[PDB]
């Protein structure tokens, strides 16, 4: 069970502590059962065909919650996340997710010189979708992208992946508007599969800031 | 593969590691072999027995 | 044989990983023939 | 073999960074915005990885050609971020003090400054995930901090009456290297300096 | 996970010591890690009328490898076995295999006052079909079968099933081309059964020679 | 007088190895695959040995005459093995950082750099009886790992409309010689660079 | 008397420890009874006006036995040598062999500028024959070859000589199948001599790989 603040998380089936750095605050207001909890995010229809999923952070939690009236009210923001992904499959259905959580993941766009715009990249609560997957829409390859932090959803084995995210940044702090330290990317290296029906086997995304800190309330 | 291509001489043990993506229920055997350099490359599977 | 039921897919998969172990040696660094050939640059000289 | 495999051993090596051959009668001059985009090669080297922090070792090296070979003097001005860049061979900002020139010839050994760690931040964000300006017309990718300065090159000398060509080889060796969070090598080919964009 | 030489089985789901006697060398040369190894044979494709199936030791492993090297170089051998049977089926399968490992099991043919030849006995790698396996094809019963060493792969519990034989002769040691010890004979006394295919269930057969020794080379 | 006679002392000596002429308006540069085989008189010292682990000390010494001698500016970049050599004056692979470049001038003291052991085995094999290849088109006597690397030397000015010609005397002297297995000293003359030949 | 393995020699009537080394393994697979014997290639016939004889080593035994095995199959060699050359001649015979083991005998051709192909090096157990062994066919001088391991078989004095090679090579292991470290050059200085009839010594070539190791089987 993953209970942090309110929201609780009743998980019944191994952390990835990213980069081995469990997170901690700053050596300003620390909101520590206010935003310390799952933001659940929306799941998404994983079909067969799907070609990934990608969150940005804080991106994907700038509109949810007491953590989203706290980025819209401070001005910089100093924490890590708790990403809690689960892949709730039966015993009949096959794939592997390549949960990855993608430092400063800078796009790019497909075929074009001009740069991704604030529409490209900054989605939030609906999360995006890789055009490219192969390639992580940066241009460098999904298959050596086990380099950052991940854990793999197998569903003969597993179904969930929990990625402990720490501050990741050069700066002490940093915009939450505009700067977008992490991506939580989900991509299905092994595609869903089953004969019988063409099936869907939704991914939910849950997103815990861990010690958040805040400066800047206006 | 891309980072010894930044350097011409490599020398150390690689290591494979291959992950089965079927369902629960899934049996079966597969048999990895591995060759060394030398000679030539297994084409039946008791050619790769040995 | 592959032996799934009537309910799971026919088709499987196979993912493999390569590492190197902590033995592995490197020298002679040279450049990488993978990369090779840009819009905009010249802009760093405008 | 354990220690050419070093980071400090990986990076640290005077590629070529910039290269303009400008004339003598940006106009006849020229400055260069100090990035490590510029090149193929160095860069690939650089987006292996997320956070730099490095000093570059700028080697100025001039070389000339006519149209007897004549012995210039050069200036070779660091103009950081926040200074201001010259427009002209003979403007007011040659002449500022705080920015760091050095005064070369063609005939010296090539000039050569250590340009220190100067981002704002603890590192060199090489891919900013985020937007510099404040509204929506800012750029994505592009840090604010992340801005070396600018390497402004010009001949101190006055105007002779020969016409000449001067070609200016700038290598940069990044020193005390520390590099944080690995990445994928980039398999795709560049599409432009500014972004990652893919073909 | 059974690994001997340089020949490894990641088997995934029990020793019978055949007559409580675990393999020594005699009290000669003794390759061990040349032929102490899991010579797999060829799967057997198991249907719902199989009736079973028989593999001569050391015929099966006499054209194959290391050991099949030294059976048609040297004269002699002196080597137990360990088998190990598998029969990977789903948990939708049914079946139980009688994986018997019969000593000096000098078959019979039907209805016929001639003895079987040097085709019917020495199969080799290919093994044999049991003609009337009620019967074991020596006449003798099925259903006393389990006197010998044997073990169950009763599809309900269990896929597997680990023989180890010792040196079983009067003789010291003896011809392998001419002499077979042991037949590990398995035969399927409940049937495969499943109502939405007519299925395979196959039978993998490992058989790696314990404790080698050789005389006699030329 | 037993201390001369030291292999030290009877190797380390900065012979004459590469001497090419090249015109500037192999097309004009040149590369030198380097090599002990050159001269007859370095190779004979060294096919005394069977095995040699030796740093060679590489002096490029460059001249120059017209048809007032300008002051150019040179490059002496090494191409190891592996590495691509240069196939025109101003191709990319001279603006590669990984390979050992060195830039120097006409009017310079010497260019001088030390290149280390470079054979994958731990001596060179001066002579080697075997084959390169695993097919028989393979040549023999030709050692895979025996292979030092390129010196590529070019001008690095651009094109002057002078016409001169630019002759480059390479010496190589070793360095920490360490050798095995003598032989006897090669009575019949040479018949080729790549093999022991004799008439 | 010489007994490696299973094969000896009783040898009837001086070890020469090549550059004062004596073979040993490396500081990979060691076969210490299986190649470790003399593999007694085919006597020569020694007339007046023979030249002499060459055999590069592991090409001279690339085909033969337990070693030619484990060079057609393994990738890599690790082995000293063991040449022990006896030219049984009468007190009537007289003569000189410069029994000399010339280590990386790269050869060159007469009188052309092409390489030796590889004809004319690797010929294997029948051995080469010198076209010019006053030069010992590499333009050296036979004067000089002294300065390699050698012992000499003067048929005045001795009808022996046993040189023990070590491993002689740059590299830690390399190809047998391509690379010969060694060569064992016999050459007659002073010419066999009697005047009764132009006779025959045949000199028989005994090499016992010393300390085989070997890596890459296939």
């Amino acid at each position: 069970q993953l209970k942090l603040g309110n929201s609780a998380i009743v998980t019944q089936e191994n952390y990835c502590c990213a980069y081995g750095e469990w997170p901690n605050y700053l050596p300003p207001t620390q909101p520590e059962t206010a935003t310390d909890r799952f933001y659940t995010l929306k799941s998404v229809k994983w079909e067969t065909g799907s070609t990934g999923w990608w969150w940005k952070l804080p991106d994907a939690l700038n509109n949810i919650g007491m953590f989203g009236q706290n980025v819209q009210h401070h001005y910089l923001y100093r924490s890590g996340f708790l990403i809690h992904v689960q892949c709730n499959a039966t015993k009949f259905h096959q794939g592997a997710l390549l949960v990855v959580a993608i430092p400063e993941h800078q796009r790019g766009a497909h075929n074009t010189n001009t740069s991704p715009g604030f529409d490209d990249i900054m989605k939030g609560e609906e999360g995006g979708t890789f055009n490219h997957p192969y390639v992580l829409d940066d241009g460098t390859s999904l298959a050596c992208a086990t380099i950052f932090p991940h854990q793999w959803i197998n569903l003969r084995t597993n179904n969930s992946a929990t990625i402990v995210l720490p501050w990741m940044n050069a700066a002490p702090m940093d915009f939450p508007l505009r700067h977008n330290q992490w991506t939580l990317a989900i991509i299905p290296v092994v595609p869903l599969g089953t004969r019988t029906t063409s099936s869907m086997v939704p991914i939910t995304v849950s997103i815990a800031p861990m010690c958040c800190e805040f400066n800047g309330l206006r | 593969g891309n980072i010894s291509r930044y350097y011409t001489h490599w020398s150390g043990s690689l290591e494979m590691t291959f992950m089965f993506c079927g369902s629960f229920m899934a049996a079966g055997k597969l048999i990895l072999c591995y060759t060394p350099p030398g000679g030539s490359c297994p084409t039946t599977r008791e050619t790769a027995m040995l | 044989n592959l032996i799934v039921p009537s309910e799971s897919s026919d088709t499987c998969s196979l993912i493999g990983f390569i590492a190197a172990k902590d033995d592995f040696s490197l020298r002679l660094m040279r450049d990488s023939p993978d990369i090779g050939q840009l819009h905009a640059a010249e802009a760093a000289y405008q | 073999g354990v220690s050419e495999t070093l980071v400090e051993n990986f990076l640290s090596r005077a590629a070529l960074v910039s290269k303009r051959s400008f004339e003598y009668k940006d106009k006849n001059f020229f400055k260069w915005t100090i990035n490590t985009r510029s090149f193929v090669q160095l860069r690939r080297k650089l987006e292996l990885f997320t956070y730099l922090r490095f000093d570059a070792e700028i080697t100025i090296l001039t070389t000339v050609a006519v149209n007897g070979l004549p012995d210039l003097t050069l200036q070779a001005m660091f103009v950081p971020t926040g200074a201001l860049t010259p427009e002209k061979q003979d403007s007011f900002h040659w002449q500022s003090g705080s920015n760091a020139s050095v005064f070369f010839k063609i005939s010296d050994p090539p000039a050569r400054i250590t340009i220190p760690f100067m981002c704002i931040n603890s590192a060199y964000s090489v891919f900013y995930d985020g937007f510099a300006g404040f509204e929506k017309n800012g750029l994505y990718g592009i840090n604010p901090a992340d801005t070396i300065g600018n390497l402004c090159v010009r001949i101190v000398n006055e105007h002779q009456p020969v016409g000449f060509t001067v070609t200016v080889r700038v290598y940069m060796k990044p020193k005390h290297i520390k590099a944080w969070a690995p990445r994928p090598p980039r398999t795709l080919p560049y599409m432009s300096i500014a972004n990652a964009n893919y073909k």
